[PDB]
């Protein structure tokens, strides 16, 4: 039937939040936060005040979700009243955010009704004396994602001038900064903190298990009659949440104890619904939740236990042999020569007490040695893998490290998985299990 | 949905999730998606086999290993997106923007904003999949570059007719765990078994081991002309089962090391 | 053409001339009277600066409600006669009145901690002596705002000063030779006195200190008629950057603004409330709109001890007037939203701002949230901190190896296996609930909560690719981490 | 490093193809795929590594693997020339094992010396 195919499509676009903006789901634990964001936007767009504020919470804490919700709800009532500027501390720099404001200023002002052209000292002084300076004004709303990278230790020019428009400009300038850092005010300079209006509002957190039950209840309830299966779906999902010993309420409880983030459970429900062929299987799959065990097995199937279980016998024997040399060493370090010496005296002691097991040569374990390097079982000794930013990754590419230049079998390595962890994962029926203990 | 799931051999969970996230409707598709697996785990195979079984949803295939720095990676995005849309919609009048003019992560956003507004006469919402195939294999890679591509969706216009969608492919799972709190969906491609490597290697290579001239030349020239295709297929299949059972402990669960030891030892 | 090795396709170059001012009249005697000359001293620039008021105008306006507390927040803004800087007004005004009246040149240096009224009262000095000059008791002058943090480059102050003097757009290396020829060579009969304000002089001198010397050396000239009011933050910025023999040669005055006392904060806050405190409004009971002198005659008093404790707390920390005007603006909107929620006006007998509204406005900027954040984390995230705090009392090394934290988490579920909470969670934390997933090395969401605490700023982690020997600090304190973990019920018993 | 090997290699082929030809290009391995679509003739590029005993073998291993990605383009062929001053046995202990399996589909050892055979 096409009724189920329309029952999937709404129930899946409720799980992405792409409902139109009067049907969008606002959970009850972040209503008092979105009412505080609602008050700030519409006494700056309707009532033309100029205050700034920083939103702060973790990643995937509905900071950009609530700002996109509040502007879209003011989009439909007050379209002509405001232009919106949004920057982002990842893709913008100190130099590039000047071009990003002026490009978005001139293209938002065409839709209601040049600035962006010239040198960078020209394009910055034109957006100043535009902004710094019965008919009413256009209010300009700024949105910052990762304002904490604009609040670096060095200069902080761009945060100085925008907070200087909150205090002194005759243009009403609303500024949202979405950061993650709890100590965001200590990144700011003394001049930049003094201009800022000191309002830093903290995104709410899930406090109870019943907050996640009510928020999954709001995500999986269809509030209109689109399909013949809507009432039959809604009475199934209310039985699965009223029963505390149900399997769906068991997977919510594991999320509350481990992740406590509803977007992580949201990625689990999405292929439980989209990979359901008919309503008979879609009603069954949320009763049993046998997909969420298969999903959670996949997400964690090549982390470090799933890579150790995908090894051959020589790859496991070299991994054990390098884990015994790393336990005797004081620095946890080993070579290819040290780990093949422990390997060959292990294969001797197997074949002496015992048909026989092949001892692979020095030239043949070299391929096994390099695969354990690229599967993150061995790391280079004092190694800095990825750098923080782009200049530190560029400085490291011009330096020629020592372990590159020394020969192959002399490189000191270290150990991702120690021998005491390596005894616990390998089963007791392996012939190499006796060698996971000194 | 309204999509076709192909039959990849030992990736039947991975293809059902791949059909679950990738669709033509942009409202029910995530703007980021990672396909993580290690080398040889069949994740460009089933990514390609999914898009061939679904021809009416559109893909731009980029390899970030032959682009080496972050700046050629931005320029190739601007080049191949507008080259895709010209073949895809020839009736739309457009003015070509120089892809070599982007030198910033923002100048990509401004160029993609300029490319997408002139396809505004299209009839419905359409998603173009920008497949960064091997994003972790970029040589100059750092921690602060992948969270610069997560957030491009928020800087591009929300009511455009063309919604770019990023599909990432990456290897090493220590790169992936740096971005765990972004909660963007990930499909894992674990390593194959010894029985999964042998079945894949025997359906991939028994075709070439017949059309190889060395087996072709010898059977007529040795003057033993008493054979069929079903013996031809079984003599090459039993070599592959014998070249694995000897050298599995040396190679491991590779595909590319087994493919080299076949053709070095088949003549 | 040739094959280029790299391309620059986004170069946008300004139309700025290269030849300085010393090469366009061929003689000092051929320089005309620069005051009676059209393009100097901003006699035509008043058309383009007023162009951008028309861009942000729209014709829609539908009766926005202006309640009782909206009028108070409008009057506590920093942009809206100043009581507590009187001796500092009389020092800057006396030093600048004498140099303009005598056709002299000087430099006034003024410093202080942020927010103490020094950018305000220098602008109030030059507004008083604009009004004195407009009455013709001192000659006419030209006033230039230079802000160091309103410049892209530090060298843009040369461009912007010479543009305000001459109306000419030159590069910076041509602007400082234009200014240096202007101040020492051009005669005093041909020029006009110039009062330039070098605001936020810290920002211009961070890289090369070539910019603070030039503005101060130009004031030592005889022919120059230049008054540099140089406002910065610290008092030793001239002597550190320039040296001891240079700062003695210039001979500038040196004023410091001390941060305000609590009694001076009261005469700033209550000075901006003289028109509204103890006054009567006309509030209709169906929209909420107030009108200063269906409708009640309500009135508005703000409590004087509320302004007292807002002044005692702000002046004891920093002493700036911004943090006290926006702790009373914040208190005025806390009182508005309760007035807005009781009657339900929305947006389209006596009201007061209590002691509890000001304390609520003041407590939220002084509290930390790292306590409240960590009591409401996962069990997994709180188990990470609780294992890290046990390691910092086994050693006190205050940066723990990350593999020592993993073995502690496993040992802590090892030992407390009789516990009622730990028996039922260890199945859902090593296999993640059901079977068919093997028992694993890290707890479920170990990469999630380690990245959750690094993103929050609670936790510092060094850069190592070996995920086991990597080190982990805290960034908050050991005390307020233990205070958050002795509140949680299940961790404090084990 | 590896990006300086490629930006010089893509500059040396784009400069030497405009010399034989009688717009600007990003110098990366996307010039190899656009070579027939911009010059009309197919390519045959030859690499001549000069002092390969003085180069580090982390960079040369990662550059051969980078050139391996140009075997999907149907109109190019690469040819490597290694001026090994000392020894072949020293080189195969330096490169990774999966690279030597790539170098062995067709290799040719040519003894080049003033001292060979006198
Ligand atoms: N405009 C939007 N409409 C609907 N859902 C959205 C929107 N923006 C984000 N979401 C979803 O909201 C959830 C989390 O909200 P976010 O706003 O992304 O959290 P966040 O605070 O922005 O995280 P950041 O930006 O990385 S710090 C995710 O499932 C997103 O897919
Ligand atoms: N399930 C499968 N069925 C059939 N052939 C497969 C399967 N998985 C892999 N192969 C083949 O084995 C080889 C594996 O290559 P890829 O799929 O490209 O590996 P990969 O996952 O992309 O790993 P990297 O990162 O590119 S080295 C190809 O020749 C595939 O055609
Ligand atoms: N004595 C005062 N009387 C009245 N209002 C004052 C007084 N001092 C400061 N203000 C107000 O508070 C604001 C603070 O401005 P200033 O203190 O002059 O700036 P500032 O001293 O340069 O601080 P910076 O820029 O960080 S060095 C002024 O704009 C006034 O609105
Ligand atoms: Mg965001
Ligand atoms: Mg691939
Ligand atoms: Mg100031």
């Amino acid at each position: 039937d096409p009724g189920f195919g329309s029952l999937q499509r709404r129930l899946l676009q409720q799980l992405y939040g792409t409902l139109p903006t009067d049907e969008k789901i606002i959970f009850t634990y972040l209503q008092d936060c979105q009412q505080e964001i609602d008050r700030i936007i519409k006494q700056s767009i309707i009532q033309k005040e100029s205050h700034s504020v920083i939103l702060v919470g973790p990643r995937q804490s509905y900071k950009t979700y609530l700002l996109d919700y509040e502007l879209s709800l003011l989009q439909q009532s007050y379209k002509e009243q405001f232009i919106t500027i949004r920057l982002n501390g990842f893709i913008h720099s100190e130099q590039t955010a000047i071009n990003g404001i002026a490009t978005q200023l001139e293209q938002q002002l065409q839709k209601i009704h040049t600035i962006s052209s010239g040198s960078l000292t020209e394009v910055f002084e034109k957006i100043l004396l535009l902004l710094d300076s019965s008919i009413t004004k256009i209010t300009v709303v700024f949105i910052f994602d990762e304002i904490d990278t604009f609040a670096g230790p060095v200069r902080q020019t761009l945060l100085y001038n925008l907070f200087d428009m909150v205090e002194h400009s005759r243009v009403p300038v609303c500024i949202f900064g979405c950061t993650t850092k709890l100590n965001i005010l200590e990144y700011l300079e003394k001049r930049v903190k003094s201009r800022f209006s000191q309002r830093v509002i903290y995104m709410p957190q899930i406090q109870n298990l019943d907050d996640m039950v009510d928020a999954v209840r709001n995500l999986l309830t269809v509030r209109s009659e689109i399909s013949p299966w809507v009432s039959q779906w809604n009475e199934t999902l209310e039985k699965e949440l009223s029963d505390p010993r149900s399997n769906l309420n068991r997977h919510i409880r594991m999320n509350f104890e481990t992740f406590r983030s509803l977007p992580t459970l949201k990625n689990s429900i999405i292929p439980l619904v989209a990979t359901s062929k008919n309503f008979g299987s879609l009603c069954t799959a949320i009763k049993s939740c046998s997909f969420l065990d298969i999903y959670n097995k996949n997400q964690l199937s090549n982390n470090l236990t799933g890579r150790l279980q995908s090894l051959s016998d020589l790859e496991l024997a070299i991994l054990i042999s390098a884990a015994r040399v790393a336990l005797r060493a004081k620095d946890g370090s080993f070579n290819f020569n040290l780990a093949y010496a422990e390997y060959e005296k292990m294969i001797k002691a197997i074949n002496s007490r015992i048909n026989t097991i092949k001892l692979w040569l020095k030239k043949d374990v070299k391929n096994v040695w390099e695969n354990l390097v690229q599967l993150d079982f061995f790391t280079e000794k004092s190694a800095v893998g990825l750098r923080d930013n782009a200049t530190a990754a560029f400085y490291a590419s011009n330096y020629q490290f020592q372990g590159t230049m020394i020969p192959f079998d002399l490189r000191s390595y270290q150990m991702q998985i120690i021998l005491q962890e390596l005894r616990r994962i390998i089963p007791k029926s392996n012939m190499y299990y006796s060698w996971t203990q000194l | 949905m309204n999509v076709t799931t192909p039959e990849v051999a030992f990736r039947e969970y991975q293809t059902n999730c791949l059909a679950s996230y990738i669709s033509a409707d942009p409202d029910i598709t995530p703007s980021n998606l990672i396909l993580q697996g290690y080398s040889g785990t069949g994740k460009t195979y089933t990514l390609k086999k999914y898009f061939n079984a679904n021809p009416n949803l559109h893909a731009v295939w980029l390899e970030p290993v032959e682009l080496v720095s972050w700046k050629p990676l931005l320029q190739a995005i601007a080049r191949t997106v507008q080259y895709k849309l010209k073949t895809l919609y020839p009736n739309i009048p457009t003015t070509d923007y120089d892809p070599l003019q982007v030198e910033e992560p923002f100048l990509l956003v401004k160029t993609l904003h300029n490319i997408f507004v002139q396809y505004e006469s299209l009839q419905e919402k359409t998603c173009l999949f920008l497949i960064l195939d091997g994003f972790d294999s970029l040589q100059d890679l750092d921690a602060a570059l992948f969270n610069k591509y997560i957030k491009l969706n928020e800087l591009l216009p929300k009511d455009s007719k063309i919604n770019i969608k990023f599909i990432y492919t990456m290897l090493e799972t220590s790169f992936l765990q740096r971005y765990s709190t972004h909660c963007i969906p990930t499909v894992m491609f674990p390593r194959y078994n010894v029985d999964e490597v042998s079945t894949i290697l025997v359906m991939s290579r028994c075709g070439e081991l017949m059309e190889d001239s060395c087996l072709r030349k010898r059977i007529i020239e040795e003057q033993i002309t008493d054979c069929t295709d079903d013996q031809f297929q079984n003599v090459a299949a039993n070599f592959i089962h014998l070249i694995v059972q000897a050298f599995h402990s040396y190679t491991g669960n590779d595909i590319f090391a087994l493919n080299d030891l076949i053709d070095f030892k088949w003549p | 053409p040739v094959i280029r090795k790299f391309t620059k396709k986004n170069v946008a170059r300004a139309k700025k001339k290269y030849t300085p001012f010393s090469k366009r009249f061929k003689s000092i005697a051929a320089i005309p009277d620069l005051t009676s000359l059209p393009e100097f001293y901003g006699n035509s620039s008043e058309l383009m600066a007023s162009r951008f008021e028309n861009k942000l105008k729209t014709t829609q306006k539908h009766q926005i409600v202006e309640t009782i507390f909206s009028k108070v927040k409008k009057q506590l803004n920093s942009s809206y006669y100043l009581p507590a800087r009187e001796n500092e007004f009389a020092s800057i005004y006396l030093s600048a009145y004498s140099a303009i009246e005598s056709d002299s040149a000087t430099t006034i240096y003024v410093a202080g901690t942020p927010g103490v009224g020094k950018t305000l009262t220098v602008r109030e000095v030059v507004k008083e002596l604009l009004s004195s000059s407009a009455q013709r008791e001192i000659p006419d002058f030209l006033y230039v705002e230079i802000n160091g943090l309103k410049m892209v480059k530090p060298t843009d102050c040369y461009e912007t000063l010479w543009n305000k003097v001459s109306g000419e757009r030159l590069t910076w290396a041509a602007s400082m030779e234009s200014l240096e020829f202007y101040f020492k060579r051009v005669p005093k009969n041909k020029k006009k006195t110039i009062v330039v304000l070098l605001d936020e002089l810290d920002a211009m001198v961070t890289k090369s200190q070539d910019i603070m010397y030039n503005f101060f050396n130009w004031t030592t000239y005889e022919n120059a008629k230049l008054i540099v009011i140089a406002v910065a933050n610290t008092m030793d910025l001239p002597e550190r950057q320039l040296g001891n023999k240079i700062t003695s040669r210039i001979g500038f005055t040196r004023i410091m603004f001390t941060g305000y006392t609590h009694e001076e904060l009261k005469n700033i806050i209550d000075l901006r409330l003289k028109g509204l405190n103890d006054s009567f409004f006309y509030v209709d009971t169906k929209t909420g709109n107030a009108i200063l002198i269906d409708v009640r005659k309500v009135r508005l008093r703000m409590s004087a001890d509320a302004i007292e404790i807002a002044s005692r707390k702000v002046a004891s920390v920093s002493g700036d007037a911004r943090r006290a005007l926006k702790v009373c603006k914040r208190a005025a909107e806390i009182a508005e939203k309760h007035y807005m929620a009781k009657h339900g006006y929305g947006y389209d007998g006596v009201q007061t701002v209590h002691i509890t509204h000001v304390m609520k406005a003041l407590n939220e900027t002084l509290n930390s949230h790292v306590i409240t954040f960590m009591t409401r984390l996962s069990f997994t995230a709180k188990l990470f901190i609780y294992a890290l705090l046990n390691l910092m009392k086994k050693n006190g090394s205050q940066e723990q190896e990350l593999g020592d934290i993993v073995d502690e988490i496993k040992l802590l579920i090892e030992v407390n296996g009789s516990n009622k909470f730990v028996m039922e969670i260890a199945k859902t934390l090593f296999q993640q609930g059901s079977d068919n997933i093997s028992e694993q090395l890290r707890i479920i969401s170990w990469d999630f909560v380690l990245n959750q605490l690094l993103d929050a700023g609670i936790l510092f982690k060094q850069t190592m690719k070996n995920d086991r020997i990597c080190c982990v600090k805290l960034n908050i304190s050991v005390e307020e981490a233990k205070r958050a973990m002795n509140e949680d019920e299940t961790l404090r018993n084990l | 490093n590896v990006r300086m090997m490629l930006r010089r290699s893509m500059y040396k082929l784009y400069s030497a193809a405009d010399a034989e030809e009688h717009n600007d290009v990003s110098y990366d391995l996307s010039l190899v795929e656009n070579f027939k679509r911009l010059f009309g003739k197919d390519l045959a590029m030859v690499f001549n590594f000069k002092d390969v005993d003085s180069i580090n073998f982390n960079t040369l291993d990662n550059f051969i693997i980078l050139l391996k990605s140009a075997f999907k383009y149907d109109h190019v062929k690469i040819s490597l020339i290694f001026n090994i001053n000392t020894n072949l046995s020293n080189i195969e202990k330096n490169l990774r094992q999966s690279t030597i399996r790539l170098l062995k589909r067709n290799y040719h050892k040519l003894d080049v010396s003033s001292n060979k055979g006198f």
